[PDB]
């Protein structure tokens, strides 16, 4: 008889993120032209104070994730020229800075972050890649990293998520009291051994409440003299009221195909690792997975929704703070705009958190 | 990777820019949209396949049009294929988009995703309607319009190739950057400006650059991608669309594994992916 393939192993080597140093208070000036701002509000999503990059202060999209993956390089005595691989992502269509790469370039469209970013570090000898898929990124760039890893077309790849959200905020709406900007960076290596691996993910879309969130070309909701129009995250209200029960099932949806190609239920499960829309969503999915609130936290507080950085972030609190501890095995999972729904069964080993 | 059917949907209007970098390419006009062309274009690639759009495991969407996208001029993301999926009802499909990727890039990436996770039918689109962005007047460089559709079951067996442009080797090539238009006093005004700056051996450049990649796989016939008029017939060239008539004329010669060469303008390379055809 003959003998089967075997894919290798994908180990999450270390993981690092890097946040805005200001933070701004539910109360902060910057809310000033906001309507429809009570207390309610505030205690229901969750969020007590953000951050946002000082571009004036040098902090951007680019700048942060230097700092970050040179940190993590170092820290992780990896060489440049040993990363096989980059991935990134970042939700806002609108970058700002290049580095010392293309230093005359100031807001852009493209090109994106890969290409970039593998020249200022010196990764020599990374395929660089732009993937999106908005507050799920994180966990695409997880899985195309870890098929890289598994057929044996990579041995190294370095992820990042960099989300400067607060440039497409309109401040004169609600709709930019919830988001945040932040940074993350992870490694991704062949296993030596059995210690760590992906288990198995489940990834499907649903494009029927599209027109809900939305990236357009508009002006203020509420301008003042001449404005100008600009790339804004914009809202149909009448939209999301109808999809009331759509976001909470369908990422429960992702957790249970996930779990069933790992051969798993939830009760093998050690942590459960969720994006950080609402307090009430992350209870509703948990609660559509049978998972316990010791088995979970929730960030958003002191951070804000930062799209793809909120798993990502959630990840390295719980191993930081010793709620994810080496050889458990957890489900990471999480919704995004589009839509799109993505969960991920890990087996973890010994995490570098840096 | 398997290419089991190719879609394509161009304007029928197109505008000649002059410059080293010039040509005389597809442009999308007034109003139109790119759902307008990408929507028919995978149409006919299904039906080429005989695949219903339920079937669709996965689609992977390349688009750098700032707006113009679908019935709402205005929108830019989600990205198309988003939208894509609703109006096409692939109910049963993950969606993500690569951004400023080569499609040789994307569907070896994608190809391996795919693959592992045991998807069947694949649908890779490329398309642009490129009136948010200003062309560059001083080179004479325009992204061709359309809209491009790969229908492929992937193989995990697809080899990548990323390789140097030719010409001098000691040259430094100055990539294509797309800065934001910093006074936008309209939502109709262009949202970016192409920035490719005028070099006259680029074309050449990039054509070596893609026998010197050939050379890897000597024994595969290959297509390619021109996205510059010089020296073309008519100073007309399709950008990646040209792909298309070349991939039916490779099917209609019976020809079984081909290769597919990409010019990435944003890293100044060209990247290669090995692929298999089905007969037509």
């Amino acid at each position: 008889l003959y003998f089967q393939g075997h894919m290798h192993k994908v180990k999450l080597a270390a993981i690092t993120c890097e946040l805005p140093a200001r933070s701004y208070e539910n109360d902060d000036p910057v809310f000033a032209a906001v309507p429809d701002l009570s207390e309610s509000w505030w205690q229901f999503w969750g969020v007590n104070r953000r951050g946002y990059f000082d571009p004036r202060n040098g902090e951007n999209e680019f700048s942060l994730v230097v700092r970050a993956a040179e940190r993590l390089l170092r820290s992780s005595d990896t060489a440049p020229d040993s990363v096989d691989m980059l991935i990134c992502s970042a939700s806002s269509p609108i970058m700002t800075d290049a580095g010392d790469v293309l230093p005359d370039l100031r807001g852009r469209l493209y090109p994106r972050m890969a290409n970039v970013l593998s020249k200022q570090l010196g990764l020599s000898r990374a395929l660089p890649l732009d993937s999106q898929m908005e507050a799920a990124s994180f966990l695409l760039n997880l899985r195309l990293a870890a098929s890289m890893i598994r057929q044996g077309k990579a041995e190294k790849v370095l992820v990042v998520c960099s989300e400067y959200i607060s440039n497409l905020l309109d401040f004169t709406s609600r709709t930019s009291t919830l988001f945040a900007d932040g940074c993350a960076v992870a490694l991704l290596t062949r296993g030596d051994d059995d210690s760590c691996d992906l288990l198995a993910s489940a990834e499907h879309s649903d494009a029927t409440f599209y027109e809900v969130a939305t990236g357009r070309w508009r002006l203020p909701e509420n301008p003042t003299g001449e404005a100008k129009p600009r790339l804004y995250f914009s809202l149909f209200s009448d939209g999301q009221n109808k999809m009331a029960s759509f976001v909470p099932t369908n990422v429960p949806i992702a957790m249970r195909r996930a779990l069933e190609k790992a051969g798993l239920g939830s009760d093998d499960i050690d942590y459960f690792v969720f994006h950080q829309p609402a307090p009430f969503l992350v209870k509703a999915w948990a609660e559509g997975i049978g998972a316990r609130p010791e088995q979970y936290q929730l960030t958003m507080g002191d951070t804000g929704v930062m799209i793809s950085v909120s798993i990502p972030y959630t990840l390295m609190t719980g191993l930081r703070e010793g709620k994810i501890r080496p050889g458990d095995r957890i489900v990471m999972a999480g919704a995004a705009t589009g839509w799109g729904f993505a969960a991920q069964v890990w087996q973890l080993g010994e995490v570098l958190v840096c | 990777m398997l290419i089991q059917a190719v879609g394509v949907n161009l304007p029928p209007s197109y505008v000649c820019l002059e410059g080293p970098l010039g040509g005389e390419r597809p442009r999308a006009q007034g109003d139109e949209m790119l759902m307008q062309r990408l929507l028919p274009a995978v149409r006919e690639a299904l039906d080429e396949a005989a695949v219903k759009p339920e079937e669709i495991d996965l689609i992977v969407g390349l688009a750098l049009s700032p707006d113009h996208l679908i019935e709402n001029r205005d929108i830019m993301a989600p990205k198309i294929g988003h939208p894509l999926q609703k109006v096409l009802g692939a109910n049963r499909a993950h969606v993500f988009d690569l951004t400023d990727s080569s499609l040789a890039r994307a569907l070896y990436v994608v190809d391996t995703l795919a693959s592992d996770q045991g998807y069947r039918n694949v649908l890779v689109v490329r398309g642009e309607s490129s009136q948010g962005l200003e062309v560059d007047s001083e080179s004479g460089f325009a992204l061709a319009d359309g809209a491009l559709a790969l229908l492929c079951r992937p193989t995990g067996k697809a080899a990548f190739r990323r390789g140097a442009l030719g010409g001098d080797p000691a040259q430094e090539w100055l990539p294509l950057s797309i800065p934001l238009n910093t006074d936008i006093r309209q939502v109709g005004d262009v949202k970016g400006h192409l920035n490719l700056p005028a070099q006259p051996g680029l074309p050449e450049a990039v054509r070596a650059g893609f026998t010197r990649l050939a050379g890897d796989f000597p024994q595969l016939n290959w297509v390619r991608e021109e996205w510059f008029g010089q020296g073309r017939p008519d100073g007309r060239c399709l950008g990646p669309f040209e792909l298309a008539s070349q991939l039916r004329a490779a099917q209609r010669d019976r020809l079984d594994e081909l290769l597919l060469i990409s010019f990435d303008p944003f890293g100044m390379v060209v990247e290669g992916v090995t692929l298999e055809l089905a007969g037509e």
